[PDB]
């Protein structure tokens, strides 16, 4: 689909931001730290998002946050458009089978 | 006795320092039926005793094809040997189309040792219960490499794994020296008498419980069954 | 034990089920359904040949003198192999049970020549809650305590205990246990002090025990089960020796090309070839 | 215990957390659904007649399509649940393939996501025994039942919930082409097979009328207390 | 990549009977600009291969660290196995063609020579992939200038020895500076054999100019 | 947590006691007195000074290599009680922490964010259920341009209070008491001061005298805010003047 | 004692003990004994390596691995373990060359290799390692280096050191040699007496010696030490156990 | 700018006959104005029914080459036989078609003896779509050669002729003429001549020189 061309070359940057910047930590541990501090954050990270809100109700992610240092850092991301006030919500048990992987 | 509790799950120690899990998988490999695997100083040789349901039931097949120099010989689970020489074969294809050269037995017995060796340290995971006996041919010669569901693998001369394989494993450690300098079909009945040993005394090898998987210097891995293995039986000793 | 999310709280099983008496300490409902169960679950003593009930055990019913009982496949086929051609055995009762877990029938046999001396050819499993009613309806509650009783049973290698691993001892290897009053030679090394049986051999040697009764136990371990022809060759000893010594006659030939059919006419594990 | 997980087989080989969702679908109030000749009637017996409760809030049959009805029986959420996704699906195929849905086609659907739910043990099944019945494009009256396990069957006439069994023995005994043949004889046959259900009867009857070409449409308590002292005349005379 | 920046001039190489000899100049040249005269654009891959390689010299060097950390690997596994020249030319090709087809190729074009087994091998791999075997090579204007005197030499004499080889060699690459505004004097002769691989030291031609004065 | 949560009270880090005390957290404690030493630090108006007991068990362990003294950055070092990977593990996660506040933010970390950004990682670790908390403890001493000498211990629980005089390790409590004591009496609190009173203070908890190669010592001053460990030899000359008065 | 505390890694016990590491302790002590020794030119290392049967090929279930040209790795415990520790040691050391262009000190890969074995020991979705390791390596400016990895997560260097069954008896031995002074000819000759001495041939019916060393003799480059060599220790190792 | 193609020449021709199937190429390998190798034939056999003749893109053809081995071994592996010359066929158009929007620039020409021993050949466009003809000839010189092999295989435009079954040696002597005339009138072909004969006892290689440039 012409969907994964993005729209700006700035899209694609800005969208993953929190992905690219956890990676590029994650390639900086490993380059000077080594194989354990990328594996270790990847498993506390998995762990504290795998106890949340269920998708359809929106999650505060604070020891995400102190895991990632962003506790106490506010950026656009977190002012411009609020995850709470969605303004598109699907229904429960599709959201929830959606994150399961089942579709 | 005190072991119910590090025995139900795999990163549970117990306290002599030893994972039951794996322990059982190697008694679940053992429960399956026997192959024997031994090489000479040019041709690698795999024969297993095939087993039916019923006598309607035909033989299951226990040499599956892997390379164009490469084999494998079945024993244990049979849907984790099958994902297992799914994954040798994927790797086999990889090595040729990259490097465009025969993907050498050693570095894939390496490969195979760290996929089985993840499962075991990981939670909800079950270590692979089968074992193999892999006969290929490189630079070096003939291979003889047997897999364990412990991910630690072993370099054999000659090596007989599943129920009633003692006698099997008595039996090539008789005639090893026997076993390097000899002829195919030498080597071929040298395999098939230690399958026989590994049979009751009642009992004796027929077309349609044995399976041969043959690859040398000059000749592909190629399995015989039933009219293909029965030259081969024919001029068998009485035991 | 479940851990069937993140948080889910798991308790550690006990060896002792303590925590099954727990959670079971009514509703007239279960008190139903839990009597259906049990009159489900109990062994029912009877005989096909002329369909009659044995309300009466069968030790009242007739005087034994060598009650022979086989416990497993490999047991009943051992027997069936060598002492039914031997002579003549004809189907004198058989109970019928069901249990959770699971050729399955418990049929007893009794010699033409001898009617006192009996057999008993249980293929099927009898749970842990049954074998004392088992025991009510063969034996009674009077014994005779002139019986000699040989009970052949198939165990498994992993199930014996020993400083040497599992797979380094000897795979065909048997045990045998015995009572006080039973002074004939066992033939077999005693098992070892840490060893315990616990199963419908265990329930019957421990009835002779109790009752003074002359019994042995013969534990053939194995590291096959399914129709192995080399369990019976380790069985054969036990016939080697007396009692099984003169109700099996010389003739080893039928037995042997018997013992093959057996095995011949056997089904093979599917999840491992 | 074998009966606590779902994924877990019982040694016999039971999925015993599937048969207590069962067990929940019988605790449920009865539906009982015919087929006839170009008619097809469903009917669901109230628990009780809850006064100051809006009796539209609470109905039990409900439909998918224009084409199609379902009537369940077991916990209500799980049921509204399984409508939605039934006519977000209906709506789906009319759109991809664009002709009407077939009754096959939904009770397959609403099969597979029970069974969907059945697989994992994290998700529990539904707890609904759901009766779907409807006409087909060239419109050939079609019943059909599915259970919380997944599996669906094609039946001349049903009942489910609490007291189906007896429910079902009174179908098999009055079922006969004469009365599949009238329309007015398929809702009587209803309207007795509920009453055998509950002795009082009357207001408690939720009676639903689908024939060929017209839409669900549910009739009025005044319909149903007709037609139940048409079925008292016809017993007093014998 | 997308900008060449420091570039290299061409590689010129042919088998000779028992082994291979390859040879490129020092100069590394950001535009017309000499800039970086002493970078060397062959590296001994292992015992028995040998490479080369015009284009990007920042390409150039990450290949030289990957192929290095394969050569490593594969020396520490010690299993007795070593990766035939031919081997490292299709892992060549195929990480040159995933490049290309990602839109974000290495703009090397690469000779790898070699000598296993008693057979001299000779590879060539360009930027998209394309990939062939040939007793000659020849990179940039090698093919123009260089190739010439190459294919006549071997079709006319299908097999050389290792001094007719460096002395074709060394007159190409006479050639090459003649008339190659991107060559330098200073050159790198890099010869495998059965004792393996020699890379010589820095070499200069032996520039005439008489035609300056005929005029 | 994947395997699953514990049943007990005390099994568990999340689920509480019916006082509500996390009884995992206090188990922690227990395996930092575990660790088998005693570190010692102590605050002045000129430099910071930790001290712990170095216990070389096997002649064939190199001596070099057992230290419990890490340097998170030039001018921040560290004293770690407790188990010795855990520690380890906490020194790697400061230091990488400490670099990315130099990246960040343009200048050197505080004593106290460092502290307080561990804490709340081990606050984090305490609170859910597949991880455990650290059975370490960490003290961070370092000049601070408008405080001067800042002296931190920072515990599993995710407490990150600082101390003019820190103790941790087995005899913690005795240590305590003793630096409470010496606190009391305000000396002039001079370098050599400070580093007296940490020696004495653990050759008395410890009841035995030092030699050069029983302790290694650790200061930071304000003319040299670069972290500094003390040579043995200097060790053994601070060692002597306390012998001699 | 820990009865309801040591099934999971991620559980303290009421002292203050985390069972399960001290269990994958015990299961490495339940290994046969590898023994290195650190000299003045470099570090040889040794094993124990028992033969189960005779149908093995010599050299099959190698404890001794290369994870980098001046790098050693002599194992014990869990050999699954073991590999799987050495292909994240060459992960690591591959990783620095291609990221520094120089070789990793053998301090740093130590250290990156024990807060590997200390990660996966934290949680309880894995499970300790099973094994311990010996890194050794050799350089011009870092000189003879051997370290010790504990499956806790320890990572302390040694001038020699045993892990394994017989690991009191070979501390002993290297203990009352000399290793500073010694070079390594003598040291390899000394490895092989302490690995027959240790040995025992009651309890484990055979036993081949697999030697390999760094050091200024090869160049700052592990290798299996040759075969020659390698039959002169074992030769002398059996006239010192004769006498 | 950067262009991943580039156009290498190479031409290939295929012939079916009724108990053979002549997959026939040259070996000049030339991008631009130069020659890169005078050896390099342009059909690769895939099994003993069956040769494959690839043309255009260099890299291409060998990366298409590599990943029909491939796919072979796994059809093997699979279904425990070898793949008929239809069904490669069939793999190889959804193979092309995989690529859709970055197409192969690849000739594709599969010449075989189908599963009742009559020669079959295959012709492929850069996208996938693809028929069974009973002669085909690909690559730079395609439409040169297409027009005689009409004429004298196919018997068009000839009026009053004899539709004489086609023989294994005047398909031999046919295909030599047509690369000869390539050679002389086209600049992508020459050097050699590369003949592979797919009949029922094996596949024969025929090396015929053409003339240089």
């Amino acid at each position: 689909k012409n969907e994964l061309l993005p729209s700006h070359p700035l899209e694609l940057s800005e969208k993953n931001f929190q992905l690219n910047q956890d990676k590029m930590n994650f390639s900086t541990l490993r380059n000077i730290q080594g194989l354990f501090a990328p594996l270790k954050l990847q498993m506390e990270f998995k762990a504290v998002q795998q106890v949340q809100r269920l998708p359809f109700l929106s999650s505060s992610n604070l020891s995400l946050d102190v895991l990632r240092g962003n506790d106490e850092t506010i950026g656009f991301e977190d002012i411009l458009n609020d995850p709470s006030q969605s303004e598109v919500m699907g229904e429960p048990h599709l959201m929830v089978e959606y994150k399961l992987g089942l579709l | 006795m005190f072991r119910n509790q590090y025995d139900n799950d795999v990163t549970v120690w117990s306290p002599q320092g030893r994972i039951h899990q794996i322990e059982y998988a190697m008694e679940a490999v053992k429960q399956g039926s026997a192959t024997v695997g031994l090489k000479s100083k040019t041709h690698a040789v795999l024969v297993a005793l095939k087993r039916a349901q019923s006598e309607l039931a035909a033989h299951q097949k226990k040499i599956l094809h892997v390379d164009n120099h490469i084999g494998i010989s079945i024993a244990g689970l049979t849907a984790d040997a099958r994902l297992l020489c799914n994954f040798m074969r994927q790797e086999c294809l990889d090595s040729r189309f990259v490097f465009d050269r025969p993907l050498p037995v050693s570095r894939l017995v390496s490969l195979i040792g760290s996929k089985t060796q993840i499962p075991t340290q990981r939670y909800g995971r079950r270590p692979y219960g089968v074992g193999l006996l892999i006969a290929g041919y490189d630079d070096m010669g003939p291979h003889i490499f047997q897999t364990c569901p412990s991910a630690n693998y072993f370099d054999c001369r000659a090596m007989s794994i599943g129920a009633r394989s003692q006698s099997a494993r008595t039996y090539l450690e008789r005639h090893m020296s026997e076993f390097m300098e000899c002829n195919l079909n030498e080597l071929v009945k040298h395999g098939l008498r230690a399958l026989r040993e590994t049979l009751p005394a009642e009992q004796d090898l027929t077309t349609k419980n044995v399976s041969i998987g043959i690859v040398g210097k000059d000749l592909e891995f190629t399995i015989y069954d039933d009219d293909d293995v029965s030259p081969f039986l024919e001029g068998l000793e009485e035991r | 034990m479940a851990a069937t999310f993140f948080g889910e709280v798991v308790k550690a099983p006990c060896r002792a089920g303590t925590e099954d008496e727990e959670e079971e300490e009514e509703t007239p409902e279960d008190r139903e359904v839990r009597l259906q169960l049990a009159r489900k679950r109990e062994v029912r003593l009877l005989r096909r040949q002329t369909k009659t009930s044995l309300e009466v055990s069968l030790l009242e019913k007739y005087p034994c003198s060598k009650f022979i009982i086989a416990i497993g496949n490999n047991a009943v086929a051992f027997l069936s192999s060598f002492v039914m051609n031997s002579g003549v055995w004809e189907e004198v009762g058989c109970a019928k049970l069901w249990n959770e877990w699971c050729e399955a029938f418990c049929v007893f046999y009794h010699l033409k020549s001898n009617p006192s001396v009996f057999l008993c050819q249980c293929s099927c499993y009898v749970a842990e809650d049954q074998q004392y009613q088992w025991l009510e309806k063969v034996f009674g509650s009077c014994p005779r305590k002139n019986m000699q009783i040989t009970i052949l049973t198939c165990r498994h290698v992993t199930d014996y205990k020993t400083s040497e691993s599992t797979g380094s001892l000897p795979s065909p290897f048997l045990r045998a246990l015995k009572t006080q009053n039973f002074k004939d030679s066992a033939c077999c090394p005693l098992l070892e002090q840490p060893n315990i049986v616990h199963d419908l051999p265990a329930a019957v040697l421990s009835y002779c025990q109790v009752w003074k009764i002359p019994a042995i136990l013969y534990l053939c371990y194995t590291d096959v089960m399914k129709l192995d022809l080399i369990t019976v060759e380790a069985f054969k000893p036990i016939l080697s020796t007396r009692s099984l010594k003169g109700l099996v006659k010389n003739i080893p030939q039928s037995t042997e090309i018997l013992k093959k059919l057996m095995t011949t006419n056997e089904i093979q594990s599917n999840i491992y070839t | 215990s074998y009966d606590r997980a779902i994924t877990v087989f019982s040694p016999d080989g039971h999925l015993f957390q599937v048969e207590y969702a069962q067990e929940a679908v019988k605790k449920g109030s009865t539906a009982v659904g015919v087929r006839g000749r170009d008619i097809v009637v469903l009917g669901v017996e109230k628990k009780s007649v809850a006064k100051l409760q809006d009796e539209r809030t609470v109905r039990k049959i409900c439909a998918l399509d224009d084409n199609v009805c379902m009537a369940f029986a077991g916990l209500t959420a799980d049921a509204r649940i399984v409508i939605n996704r039934a006519r977000v699906e209906c709506q789906s195929h009319r759109l991809t393939v664009e002709d009407p849905v077939t009754v096959e086609y939904i009770t397959r659907y609403i099969a597979s996501l029970k069974q969907r739910y059945t697989q994992s043990n994290g998700r529990r099944p539904f707890g609904i025994s759901a009766l779907i019945v409807g006409f087909d494009f060239d419109g050939t009256p079609r019943l059909y039942q599915t259970d919380p396990s997944g599996t669906y069957h094609a039946w001349k006439a049903n009942a489910i919930g609490r007291g189906a069994k007896s429910v079902r023995e009174f179908l098999e005994k009055n079922y006969t082409d004469e009365a599949i043949e009238t329309d007015d004889l398929t809702i009587k046959l209803v309207i007795k097979a509920l009453l055998e259900v509950v002795q009082s009867g009357g207001k408690n009857i939720e009676l639903a009328v689908m024939r060929r070409d017209q839409s669900l449409k549910i009739l009025n308590p005044e319909e149903i207390e007709k037609y139940v002292a048409e079925i008292e005349k016809e017993k007093e005379e014998n | 990549t997308q900008n060449p920046m420091v570039t290299g001039t061409s590689v010129l190489g042919v088998k000779f009977e028992g082994g291979v000899v390859i040879a490129a100049d020092m100069l590394g040249s950001y535009g017309s600009l000499a800039r970086f005269r002493n970078i060397s654009r062959i590296m001994r891959v292992n015992n028995s291969t040998m490479l080369g390689a015009s284009g990007d010299y920042a390409d150039f060097q990450y290949l030289k660290q990957v192929l290095g950390q394969m050569v490593i690997d594969e020396e520490l596994l010690g299993d007795g196995h070593s990766y035939s020249p031919r081997a490292i030319h299709s892992w060549l090709t195929r990480a040159m063609y995933s490049r290309r087809s990602k839109m974000n190729p290495l703009w090397n074009t690469m000779v790898i020579g070699g000598y296993a087994d008693g057979e001299s091998f000779l590879g060539y791999v360009d930027m998209l992939g394309v990939a062939y075997e040939a007793p000659s090579l020849a990179t940039g204007y090698g093919a123009y200038l260089a190739q010439p005197l190459l294919r006549e030499v071997l079709e006319k004499q299908p097999v050389l020895s290792q001094t007719e080889a460096r002395d074709l060699v060394e007159r190409c690459m006479r050639v090459l500076y003649y008339r190659d505004a991107r060559s330098y004097n200073r050159f790198q002769i890099a010869t495998v054999t059965e004792k393996g691989v020699e890379i010589e030291g820095p070499l200069s031609t032996e520039t005439n100019w008489d035609i300056a004065h005929m005029i | 947590m994947s395997r699953g949560s514990s049943a007990g009270f005390d099994r568990h880090i999340t689920i509480f006691s019916p006082e509500g005390r996390l009884y995992q957290v206090e188990y922690a404690f227990k395996a930092i007195n575990q660790g088998g030493l005693t570190s010692v630090a102590v605050r002045g108006k000129d430099c910071a000074v930790i001290v712990t007991q170095k216990k070389v068990p096997d002649k064939l362990l190199d001596s070099s290599t057992v230290t419990h003294l890490f340097k998170i950055t030039e001018n921040i070092g560290c004293v770690m009680t407790g188990m010795t990977a855990d520690s380890r593990s906490q020194v790697q996660r400061a230091r990488y922490e400490a670099a990315n506040w130099k990246y960040k933010y343009g200048y050197e970390i505080p004593v106290d964010m460092l502290c307080k950004r561990i804490a709340d990682i081990s606050q984090v670790y305490t609170q859910n259920a597949e991880m455990r908390p650290l059975g370490c403890c960490m003290i961070l001493i370092g000049i601070d341009e408008e405080q001067g000498p800042q002296v931190y211990k920072c515990d599993p629980a995710g407490y990150y209070c600082g101390f003019k005089a820190t103790a941790a390790g087995v005899k913690q409590t005795e240590s305590t008491s003793f630096l409470e004591k010496k606190v009391k009496k305000k000396f002039d609190w001079t370098f050599e001061q400070t580093v007296e009173t940490a020696i004495t203070c653990l050759s008395t908890v410890l009841s035995i005298d030092f030699k050069p190669s029983e302790i290694e010592v650790g200061v930071v001053t304000v003319e040299n805010p670069k972290f500094r460990i003390l040579t043995e030899a200097e060790i053994d000359a601070h060692l002597v003047a306390l012998a001699e008065r | 004692i820990g009865t309801g505390y040591d099934l999971s890694a991620s559980t303290f016990s009421p002292d203050g003990r985390v069972f399960q590491v001290e269990y994958a302790m015990k299961a490495v002590e339940n290994s046969s004994t590898a023994i290195g020794i650190r000299c003045k030119d470099g570090v040889v290392f040794g094993v124990e390596k028992l033969v189960l049967s005779k149908l093995y090929e010599e050299g099959s279930n190698k404890r001794l691995f290369n994870v980098d040209r001046h790098v050693g790795m002599a194992v014990a415990g869990l050999l699954a373990d073991a590999r799987s520790l050495a292909d994240i040691a060459r992960e690591e050391a591959s990783n620095f060359r291609s990221n520094f262009g120089y070789n990793i000190p053998l301090k740093h890969l130590a250290d990156r290799v024990a807060m590997y074995v200390h990660a996966y020991t934290l949680y309880s979705a894995v499970r300790p390692f099973g094994c311990s390791f010996m890194l050794g390596s050799y350089s011009v400016n870092d000189g003879a280096q051997l370290y010790m990895i504990d499956p806790s997560g320890v990572s302390y260097g040694y001038w020699g050191c045993a892990i394994g069954k017989a690991r009191q008896a070979a501390k002993t031995e290297i203990e009352k040699l000399q290793m500073k002074e010694m070079t390594c000819r003598d040291i390899v000759k000394e490895v092989a007496k302490i690995i027959y001495i240790v040995h025992d041939e009651v309890k484990d019916k055979a036993f081949e010696l697999e030697l390999s060393w760094v050091g200024e003799l090869t160049n700052g480059r592990h290798e299996i030490v040759p075969k020659d060599i390698r039959e002169e220790a074992e030769k002398y190792a059996k006239e010192s156990l004769k006498e | 700018r950067f262009s991943p193609y580039v156009f290498n020449g190479g031409t290939i021709l295929a012939i079916a006959g009724e108990d053979f199937a002549i997959v026939a190429s040259d070996t000049r390998l030339s991008e631009g104005f130069s020659i890169h190798t005078r050896d390099s034939p342009k059909c690769y056999k895939l099994t003993d029914k069956t040769v494959i003749g690839c043309s255009g893109f260099h890299g291409d053809c060998l990366t298409l080459t590599k990943i029909i081995e491939a796919r072979l071994k796994m059809y093997k592996h699979s279904n425990n036989k070898a793949m008929t010359t239809g069904a490669i066929a069939a793999m190889l158009s959804t193979i092309l078609y995989s690529r859709r929007f970055f197409p192969y620039y690849v000739y594709n020409i599969i010449g075989g003896l189908d599963e009742e021993g009559k020669g079959a050949v295959y012709s492929f466009d850069p996208v996938g779509s693809y028929q069974r003809d009973s002669f085909k000839a690909g690559g730079s010189a395609s439409a040169m050669l297409q027009p005689l092999l009409d004429n004298q295989v196919g018997f068009k435009n000839m009026q009053n002729v004899e539709h004489v079954p086609l023989s294994l040696d005047r398909a031999m002597r046919l295909v030599k003429d047509v690369f000869i005339s390539a050679a002389e009138r086209d600049v992508y072909t020459g050097d050699a001549l590369r003949i592979c004969i797919v009949t029922k006892e094996g596949i024969r290689e025929e090396t015929v020189s053409l003339r240089k440039d």
